[PDB]
């Protein structure tokens, strides 16, 4: 979910 | 009468949708194009993902989500990501014809090609039934940008961990609703229980979906349409 | 003059190339349009993704892989994919423009679209320098076909188990290539060590492309634009 | 690499 994580700044 | 934190809210929401959704469509260009085997899926799989990224800048917008961790925030997003997508098209939905319609020829998403995206008709059927259900409550934009972060701040689902801190967060996003549905909203005495009644709807529509997707995912010339988002999202890790 | 079993293999790798590879450039019409940051990412990753495809149809009709274990092919196909992409995009190099012309203004790749895909001039400079020294040669489509299965047949690859059996398959078609240079192209005394040095250039430009990559990998943001065959067959696993 | 598995069939 790292990508999530970074959408989530 | 309404009070100053509870339009706050309602301010805040009305706000975050607006920058987060596009009613011109526009960046449908940008997709993959539709063909009409599952000729749909990667134009389709673009959209779900690009709504993703829409529904993560609404998340962020809605007050008391960023406080979360970030772990309650992806279980947040991982299990109501569908749910929120299946809400917000509901702006682009047409009665006249039983499609949402995003523009023109092209981006006119009838019947026949949401099942060419390998999703059959047990999805369909109530996912239909479920928009012109939604349509036909003609929800005023904060009616509608409530049920959003409500569908989104359920802690009845897999993984959250705060579960009392984010019932708080729903809990009065529903008063808000409530307030609003009373001194804002005429001949609504009945709106807000059919409102919380498709909350119910999408669970079992998330369901039908999440089931269908798995076995996409476990096929690897369906999976590999996907985008990286997409799988990371609805995948199981 | 050639053997039976020497043109046997000629005839199989130019009827496989000519199976997966489009001089038309048609399918290109199917990627995420291009944009002129890293604009040009999402349609460069899929024209990538798209070669991954071919090469791998490409990689199953040369004699002998087919017999190899599946974890000998992958390892070959992991580490030489970009290679065997280095080498067909020849086929559309232009030394007029001194760009890949895969059709009209929008498919004609030149150095600044690159550059926008998120790749520094540390790749682009002997890329370009690659494609013309590899344009200068003049290759015949047997030569050139049987560079790309020599090059894919390197046994001085990581992962790759049975190195002796795949040192055998790529000896025999050095043999083939010797040969058809002699028996069948003219003026050709040079030619073969010159193709063969081309190879070493295409391990040079395969660090330096995987070094770039591996930093657009690590940032989500860029590598959300990849496709999930990209991931797999760039990634590390 | 599953998918490039059933790429190789
Ligand atoms: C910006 C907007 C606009 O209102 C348009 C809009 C429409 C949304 C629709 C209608 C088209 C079909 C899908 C995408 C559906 C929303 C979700 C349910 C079914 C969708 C499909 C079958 C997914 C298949 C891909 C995977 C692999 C994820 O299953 C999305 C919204 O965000
Ligand atoms: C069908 C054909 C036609 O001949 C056209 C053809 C051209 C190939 C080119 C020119 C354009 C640039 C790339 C794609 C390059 C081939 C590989 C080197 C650089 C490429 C780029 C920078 C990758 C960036 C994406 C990742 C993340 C993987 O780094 C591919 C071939 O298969």
């Amino acid at each position: 979910h790292k990508i999530l994580h970074r959408l989530l700044q | 009468m309404l009070s100053d934190e509870q339009m706050q809210i309602i301010n805040s929401l009305v706000e975050a949708h607006h920058k987060t959704y596009d009613d011109s469509y526009s960046d449908f260009v940008r997709f993959r194009p539709p063909v009409r085997r599952l000729s749909m899926l990667p134009h389709l799989a673009d959209l779900v993902s690009y709504s993703i990224q829409k529904v993560i800048g609404f998340a962020k917008m809605i007050p008391g989500f960023r406080d979360l961790t970030a772990e309650d925030q992806i279980a947040l997003l991982k299990s109501s990501a569908i749910e929120i997508i299946m809400l917000r098209s509901n702006q682009s939905f047409s009665l006249e014809d039983m499609s949402w319609s995003c523009g023109g020829p092209d981006f006119k998403y009838c019947i026949n090609d949401v099942t060419k995206a390998g999703h059959t008709l047990e999805l369909l059927e109530p996912l239909v039934k479920f928009q012109v259900g939604l349509k036909k409550l003609k929800l005023h934009e904060e009616e509608h940008v409530l049920l959003m972060a409500i569908c989104l701040l359920s802690p009845d689902r897999p993984g959250v961990q705060d579960h009392v801190r984010i019932e708080a967060l729903q809990d009065r996003l529903c008063d808000v609703l409530q307030a609003y549905i009373r001194i804002q909203h005429p001949g609504g005495r009945l709106l807000y229980a059919k409102m919380i009644q498709k909350l119910a709807d999408l669970r079992s529509l998330n369901e039908e979906h999440s089931k269908q997707y798995r076995s996409l995912s476990f096929q690897p010339e369906h999976s590999m349409q996907l985008t990286p988002l997409v799988l990371e999202v609805f995948g199981s890790e």
